[PDB]
C-alpha cells in the first residue's frame, strides 16, 4: 504494497512503453510486434489497474484513495497529486478496459502502426492522468494531453474531411483549455494562500460573484469537452471522421472528462453556484437529448448519426448532475460509465461494417445483413442497449436519473414535470433513428449494386471477442447495478450532502 | 568603487577566442575553418564553465561604476554564450556552402556576443551604448554576410536603417538622462539624481523605451524582424532571435528598474500596449506566412509578447517567468532553427507547403522540429508548456488578468500555424508529398557539419522536451537571479 | 426474415409505436414514484387515496 | 450485496489470456479480402 | 439544417474573422523601410503622448 | 447541405436561407425560451 506509488506507476507506464515503441525491432513493416507490445502494455496496465482496485481501494470510504502526493515544482505549487476517488475509480477501471479493447480494436492498422501505437499508448497515459490527478495545474496538463494525440489520430488515419476535423477539434478543445487555466488559477489565488491541491480547493469558501465567474470558466470549458448542445460541433466532424479505435476512446473516455470534472470542480467545488447554473444544466441535457436524437435521425451518414447519439446519451448526465439527490449523481456517473461501454461497442461496430461495405451512406448499403450475419447480430445488440433497454446498462441510468430528479423536492413541480416530460421524449426518438438506421443498413434485399464490389465478409472472433467483451459488462450492470454503484455510492453520498447545504 | 577585472572573465576569454579565430583564419586560411568551430565552442564553454565560480559570489559591482556581476546578469550571460554556441554548432556546414569564410563569420558572431554578454550587466550609460552597438554593427554584418543574394543586402540595409535610427533615439534618451540627473551617467546614480516623474523624464523613457523594443521587436518596432529573418542566414536569424533577444531583455531589466524606478507606471503601461498589441500581430500574422523563417520571425514577436507579460506585472515570480521562458524558449527556437537549417541544406527550400511528406525521409528532423514548434506552442510535456504556465501563474498573481487571457488565447491561435508544420511533415500523406521531398537526398551525418549539426539538434531536443518535468533546478537556477531586482 | 422489407418495416414499426405507450408508461411510473414512493401495487393503491383525500 | 472485487479478479485473467489468445484468431484484416490500411479513408 | 449551419456557422466564422485579420494584417508591413522608422517614430510620439494623460 | 437532402430527409427548400433563418430563430428562441424559464419558474 500500500505504499507502493500506483496511480503514478498507472499514469507513467504507457507513456515509458510508449517511448520504446521505436526501438521494437518489425522488419516486415506491418507493424505486428508493435501492435502485440501495444496489446501487451494495455493488458499489463489494466491488470495493474484492478490489482489496485481489488487491494488497495476501500469501497466505504468517500474521501480519496491511493493517495500519493510527491513535490514536482515548490516554486509555484505543483505538485504530483494523484488520487482515486469514488468519482474517479470507475473511470480509471473504464478508461483501462475501453483503452486495451481499443488497442486489440487497432489491429487492422498499418499505416504507420509505431506513431499509432505510440499515440494510443500516450493516450492510454494521459487518459487515466485525467481522472487520477489532484493538481489543478496537473489536472489542465492532462486535460491539454490529448491535443497532439487525438490531433493526429484524427489527421493521418480516417475519414475524408479528417483534416478540417482535427484542426476544429485541436482548435476549440485549446481554446476550453484556456478556461480551465483561467478558472484553476482564479480559485488558487483567492485568500491567503496558494494551494493548488483539489481537496484543499472543495475546502476554501469563494464569495457568490466569484464562484458564478469560475463557473462559468468551468461550464464552458466543460460544456465544449462534454458535449453540450450550443458548444457541440467539434464532435461530429471529430467523431464521424475518425478510424474505429480512435472513436472508441475518444467519444467512450474523453467524453466523460469533462462530466467527470462537472462533478469534481463545479459541484464538490463550486456549489453555491452549481444552486444558480443547474436548471440551466438541466435545461441543457434535455435539449442535448431531443436536440441531438433530431440531429441522429437526420444524418444520413453512419459515423455522425453514431456521434449524434453520443452526443444525446450525456444529456442524462447533466441531468443527473444538476439534480441534488443522490440517485441522479449515481445515475450520472452510471451514465457515463454505461455509455462509455455502449458506444465504444457501436463505434467498433461501425468501423467493422465501413471496413467491410467502403461506405457510410445508409442510401447504399442495402441488405448488408444477409452476408454479413454476426456483424448484424452484434450491432442490433448494441443498437439495443443504446435504446435503454432493461437488462443492460443504458436503462439503469437513465431510470435513475428520472426517478432522482423527479424526486429532487429544490425544484418546483412544473419544472420537474416539464423535464421529465421533455426528457422522455428521448425514449420514443431514440428508437426512431437507431432502427431507422438498422432497417437501413442491414435489412430488406441485398444491395446488389454494393456486393459487386465489395467483399461483404463476416465478422472476425476479434471482433466478436471485441463485443463480447463489451457487452458482458453492460448487461451485468443492468442485471445488477450495485456492481458499479458499490465503487462511487459513498463519495456521491459525500458530494450532495455536500451541495445540498446551499439549497433553501 | 574599485575595479574588479575577475567578472570579465567570460568575455575576457570569449575576446581572446575571437582574436584566435582570426588570426588563425589569417594565418590558415580557408583551412582554418576545420579546427576554428570547434576552439570557438571550447571558448563558449569556457566562458560559461567560468561564470560558474561566479556565480557563488556578492553583487560585486565589478569596474568604476561600470558593470554589475551579480546573477541576473550571469544568467543573461550564460544564456547569450549558449545562444551563441548553438549558432556556431548551426552554422558550420551552412556558411561553408555558401562559399563564404567562416572564421571571419564566427568572429562578427563572437562580437556580437560580447555585446550582449557586456548588455547583460551595464551600468553606465556610454556602456550600454557602445555593448548595443557592438551587438548591433555585428548583426547588421551577420545580416547581410551572404552578400551575393539580394535578400541578404536588402535585409542588412533596412536592418541598419531601422537599427541606426533606433539607436540614435536611445542615444537621445541617454543624453536627456545625462542632462536631467546633473551629470551622471551611471543607472543608480541617476536613480537618486531624480525621483519624480515629470515631461522630459518621460521623453527619456519613451526614447530609451523604442532602442530597447527595437532589440525586443515590439510591435511597433518589430517590422524589421520579418524582412531580416526572411533575409539573413539563418543561423544569423536563430541567434538575432535567442541572443540579441535575450540582449534587449537583459538591457530592458537592466534599464527600467535601475535608471527608472520612478515612473514605474507609465513604463508599465508602454509595456502593456507592447505586450498586448506585440502577441496579437505575433500570433494572427504568422498564420498567413508561407515561409518558415518568416512564420519564426512572427512566431518570435508574438513569444516576445509573452516575455513582455511576465516583465510588465513586477513583481519577483513575474521577472522569474521572464527568465524561465527566456531560457527555455533558447532551447526550442535553437532547435526549430536546427531544424529549418537542416531541411534547407539538404533541400535548398523554405516554404512550409515543401516539407510536406518528411516523416518518412527524414525521421529524426521531423521528432525534432515536432518537439519544438509544438514546445513554441505550448503543448504539455514539452518546455514551452511549463514556460507559459509560470507566465501565467505570475500574472495571474499580480492581477494582470487581460494580459493572461490574451496570451492564452493567442497561444491557442499560435497552435494553429504550429500544427500546419507538423502536419506538413507528419499528416501529408506519401502521394501528397512535395518535390523537395520526393528528390531528398540520402541522410548522411559526415559531409562537413552535419554531425555538429545533429548534436545541436538532439541536445536542444532533449533539452526542449526533458526539461518541462525537470524544470526545478531551472526554477532554482532563475529565481536566485531575481533577487537582483530592485523592488522586486 | 430480414431479407423482406415489409418485415423489417413492420418490426420497427412494431418497437416504436410500443415505445409511444412506454412513454407515459414510464412517465405515470416516474411520476407514482415521486407521488407515492413506494414502486408497489398495492402501496399506491392506498397511498394515492391517503394523498388524494388530503389537500 | 455481493461484492464487485473478486468478481473483477476472477474475470480480469480471463480477460487477459483470451485478449492474447483472440488476438491470434483474426481472419478477415490479415487476408486479401481486405482492400485497406486501417485509416477510414 | 439549423446544427450544420448556424451554429457552425459561428464557429467557422470565429475561424475566418481570425484569418482575415492578418491577411491584411501583414500589409502593415509592406517592404519599405522609411515607412518602418516612421511607424517607430510615430510610435513615440504616440506613447509620450498617452503616457502623458 | 445537399449531402443532408439525400432519401429519407429529401424536403424541397430546406438547405434554403429563409427556411434555415426561421428554424434558426423557432429553435434557438426555444432554447432561450427554456432556459430563462428554467431560471424564473425553477428555484433553486
Ligand atoms: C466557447 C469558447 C471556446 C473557445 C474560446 C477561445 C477561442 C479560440 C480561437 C482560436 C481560433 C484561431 C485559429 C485560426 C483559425 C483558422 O485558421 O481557421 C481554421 C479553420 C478553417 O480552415 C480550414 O482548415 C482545414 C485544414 S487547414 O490547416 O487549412 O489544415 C481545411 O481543410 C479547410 O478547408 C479550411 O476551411 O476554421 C476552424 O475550424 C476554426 C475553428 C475554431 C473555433 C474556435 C472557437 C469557436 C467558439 C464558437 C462558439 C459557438 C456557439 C454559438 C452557438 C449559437
Ligand atoms: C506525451 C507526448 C506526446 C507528444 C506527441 C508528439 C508526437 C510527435 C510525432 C512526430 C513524428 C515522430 C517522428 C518519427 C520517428 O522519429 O520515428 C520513426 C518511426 C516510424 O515508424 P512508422 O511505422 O510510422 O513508419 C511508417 C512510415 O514510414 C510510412 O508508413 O515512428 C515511431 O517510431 C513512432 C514515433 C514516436 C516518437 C515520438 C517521441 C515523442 C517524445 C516526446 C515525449 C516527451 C515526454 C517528456
Ligand atoms: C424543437 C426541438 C426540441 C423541443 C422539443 C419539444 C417541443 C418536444 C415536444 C414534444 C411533444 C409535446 C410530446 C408529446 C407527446 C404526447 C404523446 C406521445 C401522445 C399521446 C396520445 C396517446 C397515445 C393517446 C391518447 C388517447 C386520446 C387520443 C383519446 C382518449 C383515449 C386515449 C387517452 C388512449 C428542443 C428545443 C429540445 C431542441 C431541438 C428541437
Ligand atoms: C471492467 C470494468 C468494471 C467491471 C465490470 C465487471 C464487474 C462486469 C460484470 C459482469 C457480470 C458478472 C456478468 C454477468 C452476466 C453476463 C451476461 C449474462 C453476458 C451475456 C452475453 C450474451 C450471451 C451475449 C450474446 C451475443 C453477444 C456476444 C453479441 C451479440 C449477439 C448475442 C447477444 C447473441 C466496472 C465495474 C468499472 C464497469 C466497467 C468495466
Ligand atoms: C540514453 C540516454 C539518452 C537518451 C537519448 C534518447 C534517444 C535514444 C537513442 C536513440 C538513438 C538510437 O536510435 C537507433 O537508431 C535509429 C536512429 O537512426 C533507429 O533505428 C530504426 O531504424 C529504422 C528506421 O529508421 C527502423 O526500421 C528500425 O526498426 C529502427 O531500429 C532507432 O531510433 C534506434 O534503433
Amino acid at each position: 504494497m500500500s505504499t507502493f506509488p500506483w496511480l503514478t506507476t498507472i499514469i507513467l507506464f504507457p507513456i515509458v512503453a510508449a517511448l520504446a515503441i521505436p526501438f521494437i525491432p518489425d522488419p516486415t513493416g506491418k507493424g505486428r510486434p508493435i501492435r502485440w507490445y501495444a496489446l501487451a502494455v494495455g493488458l499489463i496496465d489494466f491488470a495493474l489497474i484492478v490489482y489496485a482496485f481489488t487491494n488497495f481501494y476501500d469501497l466505504n470510504t468517500p474521501g480519496m484513495q491511493l493517495w500519493e502526493s510527491y513535490d514536482w515544482i515548490p516554486e509555484i505549487g505543483l505538485r504530483w497529486s494523484v488520487g482515486a476517488d469514488g468519482l474517479s475509480m470507475p473511470l480509471i477501471l473504464l478508461t483501462g478496459f475501453i483503452t486495451t479493447l481499443a488497442i486489440l480494436a487497432a489491429w487492422p492498422v498499418t499505416l504507420k502502426p509505431r506513431l499509432f501505437y505510440f499515440l494510443m499508448l500516450a493516450m492510454y497515459g494521459g487518459q487515466i492522468a485525467v481522472f487520477a490527478v489532484q493538481d489543478m495545474l496537473v489536472f489542465f496538463l492532462a486535460w491539454e494531453l490529448e491535443l497532439i494525440p487525438v490531433y493526429l489520430l484524427l489527421a493521418i488515419w480516417g475519414g475524408h474531411k479528417r483534416q478540417y476535423a482535427a484542426t476544429k477539434f485541436i482548435l476549440y478543445t485549446a481554446g476550453s483549455s484556456l478556461f480551465i487555466l483561467v478558472a484553476g488559477l482564479a480559485m488558487a489565488f483567492y485568500g491567503d494562500t496558494v494551494s493548488f491541491d483539489m481537496q484543499t480547493l472543495a475546502a476554501k469558501d469563494y464569495a457568490l460573484g466569484f464562484q458564478l465567474l469560475v463557473y462559468a470558466g468551468f461550464l464552458v470549458a466543460y460544456g465544449v469537452k462534454l458535449p453540450i448542445v450550443p458548444l457541440h460541433t467539434w464532435l461530429p466532424d471529430a467523431h464521424g471522421e475518425a478510424t474505429a479505435p480512435v472513436h472508441m476512446l475518444l467519444a467512450g473516455i474523453l467524453l466523460k472528462m469533462g462530466g467527470y470534472a462537472l462533478i469534481r470542480m463545479n459541484v464538490d467545488m463550486l456549489p453555491a453556484a452549481h444552486a444558480k447554473f443547474a436548471p440551466v444544466l438541466v435545461i441543457l441535457g434535455v435539449v442535448n437529448i431531443i436536440y441531438a436524437a433530431l440531429t441522429s435521425y437526420a444524418q444520413r451518414n453512419l459515423k455522425r448519426k453514431i456521434a449524434y447519439s453520443s452526443i444525446s446519451h450525456i444529456g442524462f448526465v447533466l441531468i443527473g448532475i444538476a439534480s441534488f439527490t443522490n440517485l441522479g449523481m449515481s445515475g450520472a456517473v452510471l451514465q457515463m460509465v454505461s455509455h462509455g461501454l455502449i458506444g465504444a461497442s457501436l463505434f467498433f461496430l461501425v468501423g467493422a461494417t465501413y471496413d467491410r461495405t467502403h461506405t457510410l451512406i445508409l442510401e447504399e448499403m442495402g441488405g448488408v445483413g444477409q452476408k454479413m450475419k454476426k456483424i448484424f447480430a452484434m450491432f442490433t445488440a448494441c443498437s439495443l442497449a443504446s435504446l435503454a433497454l432493461p437488462g443492460m446498462s443504458g436503462f439503469v441510468a437513465e431510470l435513475m436519473v428520472f426517478i432522482g430528479f423527479a424526486t429532487s423536492d429544490a425544484y418546483s413541480l412544473p419544472f420537474r414535470v416539464i423535464v421529465v416530460f421533455l426528457a422522455a421524449v428521448g425514449v420514443i426518438l431514440t428508437p426512431i433513428y437507431l432502427l431507422s438506421m438498422l432497417r437501413e443498413i442491414f435489412y430488406g434485399p441485398e444491395n446488389k449494386e454494393l456486393v459487386e464490389h465489395e467483399a461483404l465478409v463476416d465478422a472476425e472472433p476479434r471482433e466478436v471477442f471485441i463485443i463480447a467483451c463489451l457487452l458482458v459488462p453492460i448487461i451485468g450492470i443492468g442485471l445488477y447495478p450495485k456492481l458499479l454503484t458499490q465503487i462511487y455510492d459513498a463519495t456521491t453520498g459525500q458530494v450532495i450532502a455536500r451541495a445540498r447545504e446551499v439549497l433553501p | 568603487g574599485q575595479l574588479n577585472a575577475g567578472t570579465i572573465l567570460p568575455e575576457t576569454i570569449l575576446i581572446v577566442t575571437l582574436l584566435v579565430v582570426l588570426l588563425a583564419d589569417l594565418i590558415q586560411g580557408r583551412q582554418a575553418d576545420r579546427w576554428t568551430p570547434y576552439f570557438a565552442i571550447v571558448g563558449l564553454g569556457g566562458a560559461i564553465a567560468t561564470m560558474i565560480p561566479l556565480w557563488t559570489q556578492p553583487a560585486t559591482i565589478s569596474f568604476f561604476g561600470s558593470f554589475i556581476s551579480d546573477h541576473l546578469s550571469l544568467f543573461f550571460r550564460g544564456l547569450i554564450a549558449l545562444s551563441a554556441l548553438g549558432t556556431i554548432l548551426m552554422s558550420i556546414r551552412y556558411v561553408e556552402q555558401t562559399g563564404s569564410s567562416l572564421g571571419e563569420f564566427m568572429t562578427i558572431l563572437l562580437t556580437a556576443t560580447v555585446g550582449g554578454m557586456f548588455i547583460a550587466g551595464a551600468q553606465e550609460l556610454v556602456f550600454i551604448f557602445v555593448a548595443l552597438e557592438t551587438l548591433s554593427i555585428a548583426s547588421y554584418l551577420l545580416t547581410g554576410y551572404t552578400k551575393r543574394d539580394s535578400r541578404s543586402n536588402e535585409a542588412a540595409l533596412k536592418y541598419l536603417l531601422i537599427g541606426a535610427a533606433s539607436s540614435a533615439i536611445f542615444l537621445y534618451g541617454s543624453s536627456l538622462l545625462y542632462g536631467l540627473s546633473g551629470g551622471h551617467t551611471q543607472l543608480p546614480a541617476i536613480a537618486q539624481a531624480l525621483s519624480s516623474e515629470s515631461l522630459g523624464l518621460v521623453v527619456a523613457l519613451v526614447f530609451v523605451i523604442a532602442g530597447i523594443s527595437f532589440k525586443i521587436s515590439a510591435v511597433p518596432f518589430h517590422q524589421w524582424t520579418p524582412d531580416v529573418y526572411e533575409g539573413a542566414p539563418t543561423p544569423v536569424v536563430a541567434f538575432l532571435s535567442v541572443g540579441s533577444k535575450a540582449a534587449g531583455f537583459a538591457l530592458a531589466i537592466r534599464f527600467l528598474t535601475l535608471a527608472f524606478p520612478s515612473v514605474t507606471d507609465q513604463w508599465q503601461l508602454i509595456f502593456t500596449v507592447l505586450a498586448i498589441l506585440s502577441m496579437i500581430l505575433g500570433n494572427v500574422v504568422a498564420l498567413a506566412q508561407t515561409s518558415m523563417k518568416r512564420m519564426l520571425a512572427y512566431s518570435s514577436i508574438g513569444q516576445a509578447g509573452f516575455v513582455m507579460i511576465g516583465f510588465v506585472v513586477g513583481t519577483e515570480a513575474g521577472y522569474a517567468s521572464m527568465l524561465f521562458y527566456l531560457l527555455v524558449y533558447l532551447f526550442m527556437n535553437l532547435g526549430a532553427f536546427t531544424c529549418v537549417i537542416l531541411f534547407s541544406l539538404r533541400t535548398g527550400t523554405d516554404q512550409i507547403s515543401e516539407y510536406a511528406g518528411l516523416y518518412q525521409k527524414d525521421p529524426l528532423l521531423t521528432l525534432g522540429l515536432s518537439l519544438c514548434l509544438l514546445s513554441l506552442g505550448g503543448i504539455p510535456p514539452l518546455a514551452g508548456f511549463f514556460g507559459k504556465i509560470y507566465l501565467f501563474w505570475a500574472g495571474w498573481q499580480a492581477g494582470a488578468y487581460g494580459l493572461v487571457l490574451l496570451g492564452l488565447l493567442t497561444s491557442v491561435i499560435s497552435i494553429y500555424y504550429y500544427i500546419r508544420v507538423v502536419k506538413m511533415m507528419v499528416v501529408k500523406e506519401p502521394q501528397e508529398m512535395s518535390e523537395a521531398v520526393r528528390n531528398y537526398p540520402e541522410v548522411s551525418w559526415s559531409s562537413f557539419g552535419l554531425r555538429p549539426l545533429q548534436v545541436g539538434l538532439v541536445m536542444t531536443v532533449i533539452a526542449t522536451s526533458l526539461a518541462g518535468i525537470l524544470a526545478n533546478p531551472l526554477f532554482n537556477l532563475v529565481n536566485t537571479a531575481v533577487w537582483d531586482v530592485p523592488q522586486l | 426474415w430480414y431479407d423482406r422489407k415489409s418485415a423489417a418495416e413492420a418490426a420497427q414499426k412494431a418497437f416504436v409505436t410500443n415505445r409511444v405507450g412506454d412513454f407515459g408508461l414510464l412517465l405515470g411510473m416516474v411520476g407514482l414514484f415521486w407521488a407515492t414512493g413506494t414502486f408497489d401495487f398495492a402501496g399506491m393503491g392506498d397511498r394515492l387515496t391517503e394523498l388524494v383525500n388530503t389537500g | 450485496v455481493i461484492s464487485v472485487k473478486p468478481i473483477l479478479l476472477a474475470m480480469t485473467p480471463v480477460f487477459i489470456l483470451l485478449c492474447l489468445f483472440f488476438g491470434t484468431r483474426n481472419g478477415f484484416y490479415d487476408t486479401d479480402q481486405y482492400h485497406g490500411n486501417g485509416s477510414a479513408h | 439544417e439549423v446544427d450544420y449551419n448556424v451554429v457552425d456557422g459561428v464557429v467557422n466564422l470565429t475561424g475566418f474573422v481570425t484569418m482575415v485579420t492578418g491577411e491584411g494584417l501583414k500589409y502593415l508591413q509592406n517592404g519599405r523601410a522609411q515607412f518602418y522608422a516612421l511607424i517607430v517614430l510615430l510610435a513615440v510620439l504616440g506613447f509620450v503622448i498617452f503616457s502623458v494623460q | 447541405a445537399t449531402d443532408f437532402n439525400r432519401g429519407i430527409m429529401k424536403f424541397d427548400g430546406a438547405d434554403s436561407p429563409a427556411m434555415i433563418a426561421i428554424s434558426a430563430v423557432l429553435i434557438l428562441g426555444f432554447i432561450a425560451a427554456l432556459i430563462w424559464w428554467a431560471l424564473h419558474t425553477a428555484y433553486a
